[PDB]
């Protein structure tokens, strides 16, 4: 079942520029029943699997690749599923070409990557079609109480767990509609809000209650949340920025890049909010530059040649080789019509309280030292403005002020911020409250805020019960 | 450095001593100063000190730089190599004044 001797790699589908620049639809259509048979057949099957030690959770690709090739979809999703939760949409979101699609052997061999996440995504969409699918109601429910602060991948993962662990967990986030920054930072162009929606669903069908629109900041405090239960996750997210102060910054028409990627796409989804039409956050035809070069400011770029037409440009210090993002989104957005600008940084904001242009320099890369960092140096060769009149400071985010802002005077964090625990147990400084998702380890992906959720939920209940055997 | 040399080529990356090219007669060297200190080092006897203007001898120095930063992995090679529109013109040429008729590739435009 080795076949890549001779069959030829090819993504399912991907529809034109034409009708994509318009819509709010995916660009991946699902995939084909005969082109599931050829392309899992594709696999070699290779011993010692790459594919799985890269894999942030390490689950066990090549079984069900070779059960697809056969068939048998129903033990195929069982094992898919055993191992990895949200399988849907961490198969659509992980950056596979640097993950898992980006180290099967037959990639280095200049064959072509197997399409796994396709597979992924193939497997866990017919499986759920057919009615394959049941919550995990726990037998012999023991009873006890466990809060997990804030609905992200990692919380609502630790929360499916713990429930199926024989626990009644209570999920508390500061929005309405549950799921983490799922529903509202992650684009509708890149995810739809129907798969959300319905695993949240099939969670609170398992048995977990909701603590919607709270805000444990300010609606109560960690000591009332510890004593209520028995043991308390903080997942809280980062969601705190980095702006600059450049001269003539602060003026009007500058923005972060959360706040209207959410409202301008989720609440548009959902025909709410005014700022869509009231704030300037809209249709500008005239430009629109995009500062940053995470994946923040991929999707900001893409949402913006969505949302109306206009001409807009992206500023980015480092070069494209050391982009974090995936190679094939900016080949998406290179196809859209964007255009970038490599090696840059902004200067200046020149306006009249109202961003007329920025000024920018040029910088270069020297070479990398032992370390690996290639050290930045502006030229002053060329200094040039360009012409807009909003600007999207998509600056990454960083740890807000957990400790003695939040609720807890008595909260060990490090340097950066962000707080510590053990690499065993996941266990804070203070005893009953644990730790997961992107809190801990900064802004990082989806499958590893799942991998983090699993594991904290598992040390919950060790010390659970270790606790109860007194 | 390169007192009474005669035939070939001499790529130096730095400062030089005193008294370089003294008694120079033939061949043709290649100078990465950096502070434009070079005139009140080299002996002005028989040889001249110009810049490089052509595109032959620039391919020269080049490929000569290139095959030394393959061979050696020095850091500071490839840091000279990576900027070379910049700090091409940095270079001095000293070339002595007895090839300014016999050589090849005419020196001077
Ligand atoms: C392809 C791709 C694209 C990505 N795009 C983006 C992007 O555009 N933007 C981005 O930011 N990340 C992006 N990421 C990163 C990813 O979304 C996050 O790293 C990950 O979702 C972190 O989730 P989490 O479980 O740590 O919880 P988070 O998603 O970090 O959020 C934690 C939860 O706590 C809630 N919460 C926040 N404050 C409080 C509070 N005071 N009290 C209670 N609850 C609170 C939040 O509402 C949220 O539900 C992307 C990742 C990938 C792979
Ligand atoms: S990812 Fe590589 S090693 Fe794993 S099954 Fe596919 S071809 Fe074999
Ligand atoms: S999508 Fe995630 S779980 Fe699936 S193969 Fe890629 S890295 Fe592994």
């Amino acid at each position: 079942m080795l076949g890549f001797v001779h069959t030829a790699q090819r993504m399912p589908d991907k529809r034109p520029a034409a009708e994509r620049r318009q819509d709010f639809a995916e660009i991946y259509a699902r995939f084909s029943d005969e082109r599931a048979n050829e392309q899992a057949n594709r696999c070699s099957q290779c011993g010692v699997p790459f594919c799985q030690v890269h894999c942030p959770v390490s689950n066990n690709i090549p079984d069900w690749l070779k059960l697809t090739s056969e068939g048998r979809l129903e033990e195929a999703y069982e094992v898919s599923q055993a191992t990895n939760n949200f399988p849907e949409i961490c198969g659509r979101i992980c950056p596979q070409d640097r993950l898992c699609e980006g180290n099967c052997v037959i990639e280095q061999s200049t064959h072509g990557a197997v399409t796994i996440g396709s597979v992924e995504k193939y497997i866990n969409d017919t499986a759920w079609d057919q009615g394959w699918v049941k919550p995990r109601t726990p037998s012999r429910e023991l009873g006890l109480s466990v809060g997990v602060i804030g609905a992200g991948p990692a919380g609502l993962a630790a929360a499916e767990e713990l429930r199926a662990k024989g626990y009644e967990v209570h999920v508390y986030d500061r929005y309405d509609r549950m799921g983490g920054l799922l529903v509202y930072g992650i684009p509708g162009f890149k995810l739809e809000k129907s798969v959300v929606e319905r695993r949240v669903k099939l969670l609170a069908d398992a048995g977990v209650i909701y603590h919607p629109n709270f805000e444990v900041g300010r609606d109560a405090s960690l000591p009332e949340l510890r004593r209520k239960h028995v043991a308390v996750l903080v997942a809280t997210g980062v969601y705190k920025a980095r702006d600059i102060k450049a001269p003539g910054s602060g003026l009007g028409n500058i923005v972060a890049a959360l706040d209207y990627l959410t409202t301008s796409n989720k609440v548009s989804l959902g025909d709410t909010v005014e700022a869509y039409e009231n704030g300037s956050l809209n249709a500008a035809g005239k430009h629109v530059v995009v500062l940053g070069g995470g994946d923040t400011a991929m999707d900001c770029v893409r949402t913006a040649i969505r949302q109306g037409a206009t001409s807009v440009k992206c500023l980015y210090r480092r070069d494209r080789k050391n982009m974090p993002g995936s190679q094939r989104e900016v080949a998406h957005a290179e196809e859209e019509g964007v255009e970038f600008i490599w090696q840059a940084a902004p200067e200046g904001f020149t306006g009249d309280t109202v961003v007329t242009g920025v000024r920018a320099v040029r910088i270069h890369l020297g070479v990398a030292d032992a370390t690996g960092r290639q050290t930045p140096q502006v030229i002053e060769g060329s200094e040039f403005t360009v012409q807009a009149d909003l600007v999207i400071k998509a600056l990454g985010f960083e740890p807000e002020d957990l400790p003695n802002a939040f609720d807890e005077p008595e909260l060990k964090v490090t340097r950066w911020g962000t707080l510590l625990v053990d690499h065993r147990t996941k266990m804070t400084n203070m005893d009953g409250v644990f730790a997961a998702g992107d809190i801990v380890r900064g802004a990082s992906l989806v499958v590893w805020a799942i991998r983090d959720g699993r594991d904290a939920a598992e040390g919950i209940h060790a010390y659970a019960k270790a606790k109860a055997e007194a | 450095g390169c007192e009474y040399m005669t035939g070939g080529t001499a790529v130096i990356l730095g400062r030089v001593g005193d008294n370089f090219a003294a008694g120079m007669t033939g061949g043709m060297a290649y100078v990465y100063d950096l502070d434009d200190s070079l005139p009140l080092y080299i002996n002005d006897e028989s040889v001249i000190f110009q810049r490089i203007e052509v595109g032959h001898y620039e391919s020269q120095l080049k490929h000569l730089i290139e095959e030394h930063v393959t061979e050696t992995q020095s850091r500071f090679a490839a840091e000279i190599l990576n900027d070379w529109a910049r700090e091409v013109t940095k270079f001095w040429q000293v070339v002595p004044k007895e090839m300014l008729n016999r050589l090849e590739v005419p020196v001077h435009l």
